[PDB]
RNA sequence: CGUGGAGGUCAGUGACGAAGCCUAGACCGUAAGGUCGGGUCGAACGGCCUCUAGUGCAGAUCUUGGUGGUAGUAGCAAAUAUUCAAAUGAGAACUUUGAAGACUGAAGUGGGGAAAGGUUCCACGUCAACAGCAGUUGGACGUGGGUUAGUCGAUCCUAAGA
């Protein structure tokens, strides 16, 4: 499905001490809060080149 | 069930364990090498008088940035304590273990402990608050303790596995010739 | 009776490895802290004392 | 754990300088089709069990009170009753047995009337006591009959 | 052996030299350990009197010489430790000096 | 057991605060059995508990 | 050479234990790897000719989850503070009472309330989970009780405003 790997808001927090750049999807108390997504490297992320 | 190593038969044998109970793991696998190797009742007077608190604990693990006492030359080491929580844990677990001895009706005078076991738990992970609003965690160290009491019986002083001499020719040749000439 | 008493006193088995104030608390927990994994430290208005 | 004998069937050899009761109560046998087990059924005061063509409905009216408890009640009522059926003795008791007017001395129905009116408090403190626990309710058995 | 023989105790021998805040306890503990120490027991009671006499001067003024007495007594039954028990007592005299250790018998 | 509900009932009933109430360690049962406003009454009437009246406060040297 | 699937094929293998996993046990290949033996295992799985691909991780301050050493270390140090006896209780530095000492010193650690909080108030039985320590106790657990307005406030009127 197209809009797989899109229902998410991260935004990146930048060059951190000890915090990759992968986008994170922002907020609090969520239990992702502060998870990658919108890559194929985080958990329940978009598939590389989807099958179209 | 699922004992760990019980190098002897069960029949004369008592087994005693221990599971989820919140102690300090650690103190407990030092008191379990502490008293492994005993006899039932030296240990149970052994133990009483840790709580009497005369006698101590040794140190063989964790045994790091721990004050001197004056009373660690009983076994060699200059780390010892009393660690009050498991010693009287493990004196429950070696009071139903010689309560079930009695129950199942062996010779409770030559009983000594022969395995022991003290082993980690899934730890107790509580909340604690740090500075700047941290969250960090709180661990607790659960143990699972197991012990095998026997009975010391008599060795058997039978010599068993006779080695089988394969000799050359030569060296049969010598030994019959040293043979007929030791006369 | 005795039987249901038995499932409840299993049933908190598994919020008490959880450290839960009971079957009621669910104060989650959050990955990482906006205020504290970002920014940088240079002079002026720091990021906090 | 009762502590009971529990028919102590070997032991019952007669002394004197005592006494004994003897009551013996018999179940007749109707047109049955073969042996089965005769048994006490309890009987309830709701209603609200089922609907039976020789169902019965009643509220017992024999009550004891159990000297082991000792507890205090909200009402003067039953306070008064509570003390009154401590001055009367351990045994099963009706509540219209306890009657300031109760000899009778002429028959009338002014003293019928004021005996019920004493009888509705009685009632209702009665009521008290059974909600808290100071009593115990006299069961009522109904013989039953089941096939093995 | 059932024995009554009042002894004399000084607090200033084992209070000098403490914080201030601890003056009453270290003189409990005092006590207690000279209990031990002069009857050869295992438990020691104290007397109520005696607490009130020992704080009543103050929390960090307690008098230095204060006059007590030890009573052995039977410990009651199903009793794991021992029969040997001790409890203290208080009593008041007008001189602190002048008194020794005094046995006084039972009546 | 627990007396402090007692001793916070008899306190409201007599009128006084809670740590102007006495009781007797010696006899006990009947307190902790009494739970009613008409209990207390009647306990205080039979001189269970005292008032223990205010503690002195003179002013001779003012 | 290896993996998920498809088409055929080996009248393929399989509860007399297949896949998976552990194995200082044995073979073959220069190797990626393959075969076997041994232990647990409980329900499906391979070789051969081709086809097909979301197919071969040591890293990317990689993402999720789990766990280490530093370690029974730092630390559990503002508010001047506790003591004894009795009782309950398997078990009392902390629960209850009593006996003492204390402090808050009326712009209080009291008595009411306003915003807010929403059953926490209280009673009864009970303590695995929490009160960084124990708890026989609780603002914890389980079951219930409790707020009574012709005069108290809203509902009536109006300001800056909508």
């Amino acid at each position: 499905s197209e809009k797989a790997g899109h229902q998410t808001s991260a935004e990146s927090w930048g060059t951190g001490r000890a915090v990759a750049r992968i986008p994170r999807v922002g907020g609090g108390g969520t239990g992702r809060s502060g998870q990658g997504a919108f890559g194929n490297m985080c958990r329940g992320g978009r598939m590389f080149a989807p099958t179209k | 069930a699922r004992y760990g190593a019980t190098s002897t038969n069960p029949a004369k044998s008592a087994s005693a364990r221990g599971s989820y109970l919140r102690v300090s793991f650690k103190n407990t696998r030092e008191t379990a090498q502490a008293i492994n190797g005993w006899e039932l009742t030296k240990a149970q007077k052994y133990l009483e008088q840790v709580l009497d608190h005369q006698r101590a604990i040794p140190f063989r693990r964790f045994n790091s940035s721990i004050g001197r006492t004056a009373q660690g030359k009983e076994f060699g080491v200059t780390k010892a304590r009393w660690p009050a929580k498991s010693v009287k844990f493990v004196q429950g677990l070696l009071q139903n273990a010689a309560a079930n001895a009695e129950a199942k009706g062996l010779d409770a005078t030559k009983l000594y402990v022969s395995h022991i076991q003290v082993n980690q738990a899934p730890k107790q992970r509580r909340r604690t608050y740090r500075a700047h609003g941290r969250i960090n965690k709180y661990e607790s160290s659960p143990s699972h303790i197991e012990l095998v009491v026997t009975e010391k019986e008599e060795a058997v002083a039978k010599a068993a596995e006779k080695k089988v001499v394969r000799l050359t020719s030569r060296q049969r040749g010598r030994i019959a010739a040293q043979k007929r000439i030791a006369a | 009776r005795s039987k249901a008493d038995r499932m409840a006193k299993m049933e908190r088995r598994e919020r008490n490895r959880h450290a839960k104030q009971g079957e009621s608390d669910r104060h989650n927990a959050v990955s990482l802290s906006k205020h504290l994994f970002s920014g940088k430290r240079g002079v002026g208005k720091t990021d906090f004392r | 754990f009762t502590n009971v004998s529990a028919i102590p069937s070997d032991d019952f050899v007669v002394q004197s300088g005592e006494v004994y009761l003897i009551d013996l109560k018999m179940a007749s046998l109707e047109h049955c089709t073969k042996k089965g087990l005769v048994t006490l059924e309890t009987v309830d005061s709701y209603t609200g069990k089922s609907h039976k063509a020789g169902e019965l409905i009643a509220r017992p009216g024999a009550y004891v009170r159990d000297f082991a408890q000792t507890h205090i009640l909200k009402l003067k009522t039953s306070r008064q009753l509570l003390t009154k059926i401590d001055k009367q003795g351990v045994y099963p008791f009706k509540l219209s047995h306890l009657s300031s007017n109760f000899p009778f001395v002429h028959e009338n129905e002014e003293e019928l009337q004021s005996l019920k009116k004493d009888l509705k408090s009685f009632r209702l403190g009665m009521s008290e006591i059974s909600n808290n626990y100071l009593c115990v309710e006299s069961p009522i058995q109904i013989a039953r009959w089941v096939p093995w | 052996d059932v024995v009554t023989r009042e002894y004399t105790i000084n607090l200033h021998k084992r209070l000098h030299g403490v914080s201030f805040k601890k003056r009453a306890p270290r003189a409990v503990k005092e006590i207690k350990k000279f209990a031990k120490l002069h009857m050869g027991t295992d438990d020691v009671r104290l007397a109520p009197e005696l607490n009130q006499a020992i704080w009543k001067r103050g929390v960090k003024g307690v008098e230095y010489r204060l006059r007590l007495r030890i009573s052995r007594k039977r410990n009651e039954e199903e009793d794991a430790k021992n029969p040997l028990f001790s409890y203290v007592e208080p009593v008041l005299v007008a001189s602190a000096k002048g008194l020794q250790t005094v046995v006084v018998e039972e009546d | 057991a627990n007396l402090r509900t007692q001793k916070r009932l008899a306190a409201s009933v007599v009128g006084v605060g809670k740590r102007k109430v006495w009781l007797d360690p010696n006899e006990t049962s009947e307190i902790a059995q009494a739970n009613s406003r008409n209990a207390i009454r009647k306990l205080v009437k039979n001189g269970t508990i005292v008032k223990k009246a205010v503690t002195v406060h003179s002013k001779s040297r003012t």
